[PDB]
């Protein structure tokens, strides 16, 4: 899921 | 790299009594933008996973407030106030603060329901299985709790030992039982050598041990 | 919103598949999209991710360099493109939507599955498991289909075309000692409704193209 953050 | 240890990995729970489950990281899910992403799913019984939980304590779409979850850094808690049959499966945690995404490794709920003692039924191989040279017989134990049921099977009072497999269902969501199939495989010649066919079943619903049984020749 | 995944089955080691996921109900190009794997009995295990933006992808650490995650918009569809498979790649592999507005990963398809081995397919032959006698003190008859030796998973079963559904078990497979599967499914019926009422299981077995409609009459 924090792929898709940052 | 982020490891998510849940506890415990089963949990049997009364229904109308609370549940809990532990969920900690190796790393904090704080990110650096001030939100914690940890989430909840739940795997139903022959279903596909869905969400229960996000970011720590956020009830996603049309799931009941007798769930809740709480925590916070590495450590976090999925409650449910009054556990109903219908909460029973495998429940997830997972993170989305780290790259990449880790899931624990899955908690699954039991319904400790009344015991309930399993309805008996043996199948004799059809003649359509017969024809093609090999024989099964069926041993089917419907709607029973607890899980634990032993199923022997007997040919002419002989206890038989490496010629039979069984299955068993998932604890239903609804009347929270399970099911049990047991299959004795001979060949033809083997299964027509004999006359008697028996699946003893040992269950503590039963009040004494149950056969059920049938002749060979009109099977 | 349905996440629809086709394209899985039976592969030999080293060799490829391609993976699709048919979207609908969501506006499919604002959303980013992984695939998430569960070998049977086990855990979930993120494998690709990609953005809504610029075709950006990521990998887990175990397919870098052999599985490559692509979409189509204009299709509203997400590819996993498979190659080099292993053994360790044995997994139901679902389609999973994730929802920036809450941080987390919401939808999950259904999953198709992909088996790696170097084991043929095989067929399944379905055998009916016949209402005898009585079989009940209480009117209820149990009848059902034992469908057996098949590679690989899976095997659907309805009844009556999906018509009858209630008390209805279809039981998880047994692997045998062979490296075949079998499975049975069963229904208790009104021990009164035999006479007139018709059963059939409807078994499918897509990896061998097998379709079978198996009509369960007593004695």
């Amino acid at each position: 899921d924090a792929e898709f953050r940052h | 790299y982020v490891v998510m240890t849940q506890s415990p990995l089963s949990l049997p729970v009364t229904p109308g009594e609370p549940a809990s489950i532990s969920c900690k990281s190796s790393q904090s899910l704080l990110d650096s933008d001030g939100k914690t992403y940890l989430n909840w799913l739940l795997q139903k019984p022959g279903q596909s996973p869905q969400r229960l939980i996000y970011l720590v304590s956020k009830l996603d779409s049309g799931v009941p407030d007798r769930f809740s979850g709480s925590g916070s850094g590495t450590d976090f808690t999925l409650k449910i106030s009054r556990v109903e049959a219908e909460d029973v499966g495998v429940y997830y945690c997972w993170q989305g603060t780290h790259f990449p995404r880790t899931f624990g490794q899955g908690t699954k709920v039991e319904i400790k329901r009344t015991v309930a003692a399993p309805s008996v039924f043996i199948f004799p191989p059809s003649d359509e299985q017969l024809k093609s040279g090999t024989a099964s017989v069926v041993c089917l134990l419907n709607n029973f709790y607890p899980r634990e049921a032993k199923v022997q099977w007997k040919v002419d009072n002989a206890l038989q030992s490496g010629n039979s497999q069984e299955s068993v269902t998932e604890q239903d969501s609804k009347d929270s039982t399970y099911s049990l199939s047991s299959t004795l495989t001979l060949s033809k010649a083997d299964y027509e050598k004999h006359k008697v066919y028996a699946c003893e079943v040992t269950h503590q619903g039963l009040s004494s041990p149950v056969t059920k049984s049938f002749n060979r020749g009109e099977c | 919103v349905q996440l629809l995944e086709s394209g899985g089955g039976l592969v030999q080691p080293g060799g490829s598949l391609r993976l699709s996921c048919a979207a609908s109900g969501f506006t499919f190009s604002n959303y980013g999209m992984s695939w998430v794997r569960q070998a049977p009995g086990k855990g979930l295990e993120w494998v690709a991710s990609i953005r809504s933006g610029g075709g950006r992808t990521y990998y887990s650490d175990n397919v870098k360099g052999r599985f490559t995650i692509s979409r189509d918009n204009a299709k509203n569809s997400l590819y996993l493109q498979m190659n080099s498979l292993r053994a360790e790649d044995t997994a139901l592999y679902y389609c999973v939507r994730y929802d920036h507005y809450s941080g987390s990963s919401d939808y999950w398809g259904q999953g198709t599955l992909v088996t790696v081995s170097s084991a043929s397919t095989k067929g399944p032959s379905v055998f009916p498991l016949a209402p005898s006698s009585k079989s009940t003190s209480g009117g209820t008859a149990a009848l059902g289909c034992l469908v057996k030796d098949y590679f690989p998973q899976p095997v659907t079963v309805s009844w009556n075309s999906g018509a009858l559904t209630s008390g209805v078990h279809t039981f998880p497979a047994v692997l045998q000692s062979s490296g075949l599967y079998s499975l049975s499914s069963v229904v208790t019926v009104p021990s009164s409704s035999l006479g007139t009422q018709t059963y059939i299981c409807n078994v499918n077995h897509k990896p061998s193209n097998t379709k079978v409609d198996k009509k369960v009459e007593p004695k």
